């Protein structure tokens, strides 16, 4: 029943952008990882900064709405605030979705990141079932999954049985 | 036993764009185009002056709706549609570019610029520019023969600015209706106006005859004005035609204009004005009025543009 | 046993710039810059005029070039260098803006002012403006004292415009080749013409003396014009010297101007023109004319830059 | 005498962008992903139905070819006109040399995908040989070669023979 | 046994900015934006003429401060603070437009226009212009009427453009301190001057009258030009007031103008300018002077904008 | 003691951008990696190449810093200055926020580049140890390390003996 990022994302978790979910003989459960989940928000942040920002550079009428400028010129201005315009109007649409596009390749990374370490964790206790998840090949309890989940996961006490029962 | 990793999703997903998909959902975002206007032109921290029926360039002539702001000072200067710069029908010559060297100007100082007459009169007034009965801008004074059809002395006047800024110079051109009403104000022959700077020289003459009632007027007023720097000298030599200044501008300081059709609200403070009200925001973009001006997120032709601020929503 | 992951390539791959590196090639790749000109105007499902030697503006004063097109309607106009506004040697004060009035406008409407006049000549003529012989501007009164060298009547004239958008009104100045010319036409003494409205108050004094023969001709008759706003009236008051209208114009809707030297083709349908011709493209920038008007892609310098459509090509 | 995409791509695999090649008793063949393809082609579409756009804003002379305007407004006009152009002239450069970059790595993102799937299907009974290949350590005729392209091979059918022979 | 892959670090990291943190530590990286300035102009390759004492538009008249650049050749012109285009005071009309054709020209070749005059005075000189005495504009004829308050005959002089070129064609309209003394030079009645070619129509009446001394003197002379196409023809019809032309100009070929105030050293090599010096660079941006010119960083706000080039920077 | 680029990076390798490192019987050494460096380095300046661009285009003067023009013609000019300004200020920042957040992530790819291609060199040989290394399970003296080195290791020749350590 239970399965990881490479199918979906997880409606349940509310806790924080990243997780892990677990299934053992005492039952199955799910925590949020706090680290990878505060990198990412940190990101978007930054980018928030600096999209957020505000022109110091004053602008003045060059123009008049109640008695309009004589021709010639109304029509060179006018010709110069629209190209101005057009200028705003594509680098405003290429910024959102260049950005777009980098925070949402960036949120992966940070998820391939968190998968990475943890297979790394296991070395060979372990195998990936190809959905985002790691069978582990030895009885690992509540105590056993908070080792995994807060990085002192010790592969070498459990290598003897989990080898064996790999094969 | 296992242990999967995982991420977030929501059911309420929105919709943004990347560089190669359009609407892909992601579990947040935010807008980036301002939308949201404030109706009113919101002042809190600025001396602010709404001229009302003054219009801008009526406050260095004087007709009698700019009576209280002859010399006005401000940071944020508010022009409404129902201004007028004049009494007696005419217009400024050149007037945009000193309404723009007004607007920034932070206001007005007059100083008298001390020119006195004889042999002429010079008490011309119009039912046009009422104050307490028939009157003429405050500012300046309508030069006539000393009686009806006398000639008019050729005059020389000459004013120099002894301050450390430059001097706003205006005069007017009488256009009468008429070359008999002409030769009745100032006597018969050609009436030539000149005007001389260290920087400036021009020639006006008057160009009498009939037209339209405006204020049941035919007759114009026109006014020109120049910038004397400091330490330079201007001076008027006319023969009649003419409308004096009795007194030069300086400007005060800085200040921002805007045009507007909405009310003052002194209780919120804001930096980008159009005339329909006050953009507060910090986006970077707005598509609320191309020609808003002060300090604005820029205008765009798109009405909305969504920044992610999230990861890619994949629910179940 | 095995089995391999692999991807595309072909021995043809293009090449392409990208951030890191000038010329790595790719599987394919499309052109961004449009280099391909249509050499005609494609009009097709667009009213267009072509005015051949008739000039814009003397669509508004009507010399014999122009006689097909006093009253034009159109969606696209377009100007050829053959083009001429004159007959009578002379130019329009204020000419570019006229133009850029007239190119955006529908074409005009032309309705009669109603002048009419005693005690002088109507029939001034020139062999300059040939229809039947010597003949004069369509839209234009060339007004001349009763016989050679008699007193012109001091005159005035107005008209009001009644409709609900501004009549654009046209008027001449004649400048005799000689004070003895401008004496036989129109009486000796000082001439002046005069034009009021409400708005607009100006004075003409004809300047005769010499000038280089243009169509064998040494005077000059300069053409000047005013937007007349709905309700007011312009009143010509004048002795001689002045080249009369006889009808104003209004402009009929919206159309867009162009100058071109290729031919119309009515089976092909465009929206980007340039004096070559027709740019028919989807791409979003062009190098074939940075003055390339109506709905264009953006004009760019380089003539080529190439969008990678493929992966990397990696042949053996 | 078969490699992956490691050394270089297949001049042969007409049919699609990504493809698996085979080697076992029967031979050796070739077959194209089909959703791996699609999913890259999708996204090169997508781009060009952002670049392919024109503008809708429509501009008008503010010149004369004919009849050259007045000198300062003329050059006031040519000096805006030329800053636009350079304006233009950078941002095209650019546009093209950032999705260019883009469409490389996202066409390769789409390899490393499809590889990664597969060795994860494959588990203990493959490894691989640094060419993009896996050597599959058990007998796996066509039939077993279209369950790993199809995304039916199960591991576990195999697993007792391919571990053995790993060692 | 065990090996490790790894990359380099540095104790001395180097901070930018990156999309999303401001701040990040590199191993390297290289300024984007110039602000090194060389408060010289770099001449080396170029033919250089500082103007020095002579205004840009003297080089066309020839007051005293121009007699050694009346016929200038140049690829890089340098006009100075000191620089004036005057001797008898007065300016010209439409001066920018002026400097900005000259300041591309090449220089300027001039040409004798063969005017020859008879029954008037020819030699009209002033203390303003200093030579060896009182003189005038080495380009200009300040016709005068015989003898004190005689009667200046009315005039035409011709002259066509031989050349493939186009012809800078300048003269001036004077305009005395009283209707007394244009009588005297000029003798009693009205002053007309018409000018025109086959392009171009325009009249000039003096306008007498007091302004401020300037070099102790209250007259003007102010200057007017036109561009006369190759084979067309220049006429002036006068009756005096008119500063006549001795000679037309060409323009030579090519060249830019600046405006600064720092000495010329044609040692280094360099093409782009400010007031202040030369900006030399190959970075894409700088922050010196956004009036820049030549082929110039584009000028932007920032003052540094560091670009990566080297990898994070990840000390232990 | 010893330890890879997931920790942190070697203020002691000055003769490259990436590097090995090793632990054997005969001691501790470094050496740089030619080809990765070069690579990196070879993008860089493919950056500067196209950054470090002069415009061709010449302007001219069209504003008067001695005698001022006219006023309504001078505003104009003065604030499409100031708006094409605000254009290549923006400009500037973004390419280089974007450049960098580029610079950045192409030199850590070209690190995991040159990871997972030694990873799969060394096959059933070695494990991950999770800070960058391999524990390799036979012994490996300076030459072998060099044969790692210059991709020469030939993991048939150390296989059984690295298994049988293994278990
Ligand atoms: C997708 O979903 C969530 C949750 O939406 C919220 O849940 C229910 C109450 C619904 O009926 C929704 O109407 C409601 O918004 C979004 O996060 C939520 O945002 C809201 C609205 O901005 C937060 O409300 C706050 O409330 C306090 C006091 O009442 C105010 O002071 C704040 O100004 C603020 O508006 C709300 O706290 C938050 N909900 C939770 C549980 O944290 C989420 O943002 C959304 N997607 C997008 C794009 O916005
Ligand atoms: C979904 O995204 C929105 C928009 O980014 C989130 O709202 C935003 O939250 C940020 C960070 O908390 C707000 O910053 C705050 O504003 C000011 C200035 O920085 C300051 O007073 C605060 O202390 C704080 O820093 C930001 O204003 C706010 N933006 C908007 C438009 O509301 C929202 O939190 C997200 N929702 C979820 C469920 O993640
Ligand atoms: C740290 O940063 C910079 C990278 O920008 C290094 O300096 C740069 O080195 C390159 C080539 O090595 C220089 O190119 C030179 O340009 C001239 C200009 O005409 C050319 O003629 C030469 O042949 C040469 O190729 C480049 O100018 C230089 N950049 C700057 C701003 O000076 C620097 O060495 C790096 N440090 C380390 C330790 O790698
Ligand atoms: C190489 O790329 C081009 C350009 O994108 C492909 O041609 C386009 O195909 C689309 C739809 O698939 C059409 O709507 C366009 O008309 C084509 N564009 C142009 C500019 O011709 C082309 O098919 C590709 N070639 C191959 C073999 O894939
Ligand atoms: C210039 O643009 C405005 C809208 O901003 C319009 O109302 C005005 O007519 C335009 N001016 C001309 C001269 O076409
Ligand atoms: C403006 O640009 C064109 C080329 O587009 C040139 O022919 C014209 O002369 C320019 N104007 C001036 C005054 O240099
Ligand atoms: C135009 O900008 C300059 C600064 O470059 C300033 O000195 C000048 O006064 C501005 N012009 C006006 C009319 O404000
Ligand atoms: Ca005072
Ligand atoms: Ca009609
Ligand atoms: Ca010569």
């Amino acid at each position: 029943a239970i399965a990881g990022f490479i199918e979906n994302g997880w409606e349940g978790l509310i806790d924080g952008w990243y997780g892990f979910r677990h299934q053992n003989a005492q039952g199955e459960g799910t925590a949020a990882d706090y680290k990878s989940t505060q990198s990412a928000i940190d990101q978007i942040t930054g980018k928030l900064n600096r999209l957020i920002e505000k022109t110091n550079q004053q602008f003045e009428l060059i123009d008049n709405e109640f008695n309009e400028v004589e021709k010639q010129i109304g029509n060179v201005i006018n010709w110069t605030r629209d190209s101005i315009t057009e200028v705003w109007s594509y680098n405003a649409e290429l910024l959102v979705a260049m950005e777009n596009q980098h925070t949402i390749d960036l949120a992966d990374s940070e998820m391939d990141k968190l998968y990475e370490r943890v297979k790394r964790q296991l070395r060979e206790n372990a195998e990936e079932d190809g959905t985002g998840c790691f069978e582990i090949f030895h009885k690992c309890d509540d105590d056993c999954m908070a080792s995994i989940r807060n990085n002192t996961y010790d592969h070498s006490k459990y290598r003897e049985e989990a080898m064996q029962n790999r094969i | 036993d296992k242990i999967c990793l995982g991420h977030h999703a929501v059911s309420n997903g929105t919709k943004v764009n990347t560089l190669t998909e359009r609407g892909v959902e992601v579990v947040n975002a935010t807008e980036t185009v301002e939308r949201t206007n404030i109706p009113r032109i919101c002042s809190k921290g600025k001396r602010t002056v709404d001229l009302g029926q003054c219009g801008l360039l009526g406050t260095i002539t004087g007709p009698p709706q700019c009576d209280q702001f002859l010399e006005f000072s401000a940071d944020l200067i508010i022009e409404r549609r129902e201004g007028s710069d004049v009494c007696y029908p005419g217009k400024f010559v050149n007037e945009e570019a000193l309404r723009q060297i007004l607007r920034e100007s932070g206001g007005i100082d007059k100083e008298a610029m001390g020119f006195t007459y004889s042999g002429i009169r010079t008490n011309g007034a119009t039912s046009a520019c009422r104050r307490s009965g028939s009157s003429f801008y405050a500012e300046m004074k309508w030069l006539l023969s000393n009686t009806d059809n006398a000639a008019f002395p050729q005059m020389t006047k000459s004013y120099k600015n002894t301050r450390k800024s430059p001097a706003l110079i205006v005069w007017g051109i009488h256009h009468s209706v008429s070359t008999a009403e002409q030769t009745k104000l100032y006597g018969s022959g050609n009436k030539l106006v000149t005007v001389g700077s260290s920087n400036y020289q021009q020639s006006f003459v008057p160009s009498p005859g009939a037209r339209p009632q405006v204020n049941g007027l035919s007759g114009r007023i026109d006014f020109h004005w120049l910038m004397l720097n400091p330490n330079d000298t201007v001076t008027f030599s006319f023969n009649g035609a003419f409308i004096a200044p009795d007194r030069a501008s300086f400007l005060r300081g800085k200040s921002m204009g805007i045009q507007s059709g909405v009310q003052v609200d002194a209780n919120c403070e804001g930096d980008c004005y159009h005339s329909g009200g006050t953009i507060i925001s910090n986006l970077p973009f707005q598509n609320i009025d191309s020609r808003a001006v002060g300090k604005c997120p820029r205008y765009v032709k798109q009405r909305s543009l969504l920044l992610a601020t999230g990861m890619k929503n994949v629910p179940e």
